[PDB]
């Protein structure tokens, strides 16, 4: 929307975006990330798992699921969008490898311009009447991939050149993001609040959340299949598992009147919840094996 | 299906008397139940119609503002509240029920019916 | 692939100054998307209530929605002869639109019993190759009748059709017409022809026929 | 605001045709339009609708793959046009527009229909135009004796439905019943007239029909006497 809540939301959201990565990016060296995009192992196998079997995984679950064809394109659409930033996230928050994790998220971004349209267009046959090529937003995909790309390289170089202020910065960018965090809980809290309980399909939901599981559980196992480390196969898995949803937000918005979008409009938000809830819940158990294995 | 008619008698003119009509056998909820009327020396003549219940009920001509009828589902009777009667209304007083649902006038059982007289 | 919404009652008979309630029942969750038209014969519908709860401008406050669930309901407050027209009910929640079948709301007035009369076909028809042959139906209430065809005390199905004309103005009654159709050949092998008129008005059948 | 449609008329089975529907007061490119079909005695049928600036489209399941709605911004117009058209198809058409969002309450979503236009009747039918028959209705010897007797007119094989009856050129107008036309399985249209007359040997009058049928040159009186 064009109210000034739904600006303030999307610059706090951009800030607190800028200094997580920022934070993030001490643990990253260029040496491995150059290695990592020398001899691409689990790049590729992300990239298959990402536009090769996910894509169809969302159309066989619109097809046993019986959904209508607003929400069977929804869930298409989920299943065809770049990891996001989350997933790196998830990838340190357990033990893996993270210059792999930021050369998967860049690669997957940058493949997506030339590779959503493809898929959209295969795919959305049958349950779409007219031309979503247009309507990929390849403007905000490249302004995500810079805002992506530039915190990695600041803490990089602030890491490699001088240490001395990077535990400053470190405590500054963990105290901004809370700041952050609160402000937008509460302003997405009132715009729910304020806003129809608009219905939604228990299909849907049930959809949403299989959906990740399955993702992560793929990822998972063809990681398993080529002999790989651990680390690798958990940040592959979260990288699959973990999907953008402000891109299919976005896409549903402009493709669709607000008369017709009635029924969607809180999946983003649920989606976003479902791949927190079980991406969290996956932590817990590695960690808990560890320790008490 | 059988039918019978409760009350009747000699009443003074002007006066009120409530006739009910109570159906075995069979559920009347989704049916129509109506009354008719056997003047002596003539033939029988319609007076109201009790539908299903929010279809509402219908009366005849000459028994307007008066002869209200109602319906009991749930005791399957539906009772005809006669007032202000007249020394005209001397007949004999039958009831029907409608066999199609969808209000033909197909009464297939028709009631044994009771004496009413409004004598002076 | 749509979802069905059942509008219950199909006729409604009222008078001016009564109370008139309407209900719609959506097969699934339709949220707060349904709306109220009224059309008259011969015109465009007319929007009055959007939103199963908000009154349209310029619609008079008569008319008011509720929500509860799945059930929607129209109620008018004091009936007026403006008010005498056909009601539908839609939503607009889910891609494919679907409207209510529809309800008509009538004049209530007493019952009055059908006059049954029988023609028998012209000469210049048989000569033309077809018998044609019709029943009447004049100045009866309510509408709901029924018209059955005998020949040879033998009913007949799919031969016949019927048409009913509007409320009249004045006396606020129906006129029925049911039309026989029969080549040359069946018509003069048969020898009796008998129409079977029943009603609510009516004790008994009525039945009037000619001979041939 | 103003919706106006055109285009309607006879077409073949299997043809095609296009209707058009001509907004005034507001911009299609930026509205949602919808059709809606009312076949000839039932009731509301959607058809189709259009959202240009969105690039949205939707069809109803019986007339998917064989309709295709399309706009025009520089004529500030909506399109129709249908394919293989069947019988079923007859209807009149009706052009709408969805109710205006309103962004100083961002909250409500304003769900009906604000604006319907006079509509345009389609008739798929692969018949040609004949004037009517005139068939009288003697009354009986013995119909209902006494103070009411009841003649008519019938009128059948008559293609197009637009057709006019009256009873002694407007003389007479008390107790006419003309029953709306029905449609034969020949696919053509049959009417029937009918009047009471008091029974007094028939009025002791003469008594003739009227039947005009516009579509073609027919004009037949024809005068109703007792057997
Ligand atoms: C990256 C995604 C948003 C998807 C996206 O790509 N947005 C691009 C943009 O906004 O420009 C954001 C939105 C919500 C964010 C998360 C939560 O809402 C806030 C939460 C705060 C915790 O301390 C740790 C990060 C954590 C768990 C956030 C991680 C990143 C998130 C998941
Ligand atoms: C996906 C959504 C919003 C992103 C969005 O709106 N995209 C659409 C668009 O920009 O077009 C993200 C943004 C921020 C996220 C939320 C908050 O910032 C953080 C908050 C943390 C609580 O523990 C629970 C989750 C909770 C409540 C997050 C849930 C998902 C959120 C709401
Ligand atoms: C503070 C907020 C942002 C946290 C997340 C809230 C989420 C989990 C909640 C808040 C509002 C909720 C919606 C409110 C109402 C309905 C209608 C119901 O028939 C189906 C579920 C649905 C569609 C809910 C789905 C879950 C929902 C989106
Ligand atoms: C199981 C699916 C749903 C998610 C996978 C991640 C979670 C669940 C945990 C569960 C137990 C974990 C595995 C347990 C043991 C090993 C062997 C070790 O030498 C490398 C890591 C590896 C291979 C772990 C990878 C992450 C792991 C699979
Ligand atoms: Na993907
Ligand atoms: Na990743």
């Amino acid at each position: 929307g064009k109210r000034p809540t739904d600006l303030a939301l999307s610059v706090i959201l951009v800030f607190m975006l800028f200094f997580i990565m920022l934070s993030l990016g001490c643990t990253m060296e260029f040496s491995k990330i150059k290695a990592h995009l020398w001899k691409p192992k689990g790049l590729a196998i992300a990239l298959v798992a990402q536009y090769g079997i996910m894509p169809l995984t969302a159309f066989v679950l619109g097809k046993v699921f019986r959904l209508k064809n607003i929400e069977a394109l929804a869930i298409l659409v989920c299943g065809c969008s770049p990891g996001g930033n989350l997933s790196n996230v998830f990838s340190l928050a357990m033990k893996g490898d993270m210059n792999l994790s930021i050369v998967m998220t860049t690669c997957s971004t940058f493949c997506a311009l030339g590779m959503m349209p493809l898929l959209l267009y295969i795919y959305s046959r049958g349950i779409y009447d007219g031309d979503l090529k247009d309507k990929v937003p390849y403007k905000g995909i490249v302004i995500s991939l810079v805002l992506v790309l530039i915190p990695c390289t600041i803490g990089i170089v602030l890491k490699s050149k001088r240490p001395q202020y990077m535990r400053y910065v470190i405590k500054g960018g963990m105290i901004i993001i809370l700041l952050c965090s609160v402000a937008v809980t509460v302003l997405s809290a009132i715009n729910v609040g304020k806003s129809i309980m608009f219905a939604m399909t228990p299909l849907l939901i049930a959809t949403s959340s299989l959906m990740p599981f399955i993702g992560f559980l793929l990822g998972y196992v063809l990681s398993a299949l080529f002999c790989l480390n651990g680390r690798c196969r958990r940040t592959v898995s979260m990288e699959t598992g973990c999907q953008n949803v402000q891109l299919c937000s976005t896409i549903l918005n402009v493709a669709f009147p607000p008369e017709v979008i009635g029924p969607l409009f809180f999946f983003p938000l649920l989606y976003m919840i479902f791949q927190l809830g079980e991406g969290l819940l996956l932590i817990a158990i590695f960690w808990c094996y560890e320790k008490f294995k | 299906v059988q039918l019978q008619e409760s009350g009747g008698g000699l009443v003074q003119p002007g006066g009120s008397l409530r006739l009910s009509c109570a159906a075995s056998g069979r559920t009347i909820s989704r049916y129509a139940m109506s009354w008719f009327r056997q003047a002596p020396g003539k033939e029988r003549e319609f007076v109201a119609v009790a539908r299903r219940s929010g279809d509402g009920a219908f009366y005849a001509d000459s028994v307007q503002g008066r002869f209200t009828v109602s319906r009991d589902d749930a005791k399957n009777t539906v009772y005809l509240q006669m007032n202000s009667l007249k020394p005209e209304d001397t007949a004999v007083y039958y009831c029907a029920i409608d066999s199609d649902t969808f209000y033909s006038g197909s009464y297939d059982y028709w009631g044994q019916g009771t004496q009413v007289t409004v004598s002076s | 692939s749509d979802i069905q919404m059942t509008q219950s009652p199909s006729s409604l008979s009222a008078s001016v100054g009564d109370r008139v309630t309407i209900t719609c029942r959506a097969s699934q969750s339709v949220s707060s998307a349904v709306a109220w038209y009224q059309q008259k014969p011969g015109k465009a519908p007319k929007l009055l209530i959007y939103s199963a709860s908000s009154l349209y401008s310029g619609v008079p406050s008569r008319f008011s929605g509720s929500r509860s669930g799945t059930d929607f309901t129209l109620t008018i407050s004091s009936l007026q002869p403006e008010d005498f027209a056909t009601y539908y009910c839609q939503q607009s929640y889910w891609s494919p639109i679907t409207f209510g079948q529809g309800t008509k709301v009538e004049i209530k007035r007493t019952v009055a019993a059908p006059s049954v009369f029988i023609f028998p076909p012209s000469d210049s028809q048989l000569k033309s190759g077809t018998a044609s042959v019709v029943c009447l139906l004049n100045n009866f209430y309510p509408r709901e009748a029924k018209v059955q065809w005998k020949v040879d005390n033998a009913l007949q199905s799919g031969n016949s059709q019927e048409s009913v004309t509007e409320q009249d103005s004045k006396d606020s009654t129906y006129s029925l017409s049911s039309t026989l159709t029969l080549s040359k050949a069946d018509y003069e092998k048969h020898k009796v022809y008998a129409c079977e008129v029943t009603h609510q008005g009516l004790s008994s059948p009525v039945t009037k026929s000619f001979n041939r | 605001v103003q919706l106006v449609e055109s285009g309607g008329g006879l077409v073949q089975p299997g043809g095609s045709l296009r209707l058009s529907c001509a907004a005034s007061g507001f911009n299609v490119s930026y509205s949602s339009i919808h059709w809606v079909r009312q076949a000839p005695g039932k009731g509301l049928e959607w058809v189709a609708s259009i959202s240009s600036s969105y690039g949205y489209t939707s069809y109803a399941d019986s007339v998917k793959g064989r309709f295709t709605i399309s706009a025009d911004t520089s004529k500030n117009t909506a399109y129709l046009q249908m394919n293989s058209l069947r019988a079923e198809d007859t209807a009149v058409y009706y052009c709408a527009r969805y109710m205006k969002q309103q962004s100083q309450m961002w909250y409500q979503r304003y769900w009906g229909f604000d604006y319907w236009g006079q509509g345009t009747l389609v008739t798929v039918s692969s018949a040609s135009t004949k004037g009517p028959s005139v068939f009288p209705l003697a009354p009986s010897s013995k119909s209902t004796s006494g103070g009411t007797a009841a003649l008519g007119c019938l009128v059948k094989d008559y293609f197009p439905e637009p057709v006019t009856v009256s009873w002694n050129s407007g003389a007479l107008t008390s107790g006419v019943h003309t029953f709306p036309a029905v449609l034969q399985s020949s696919g053509l249209y049959s009417l029937s007239s009918v009047v009471t007359v008091p029974s007094s040997s028939l009025g002791t009058q003469t008594y003739i029909c009227n039947v005009n049928h516009k579509p073609s040159n027919t004009k037949v009186d024809k005068k109703v006497e007792p057997k």
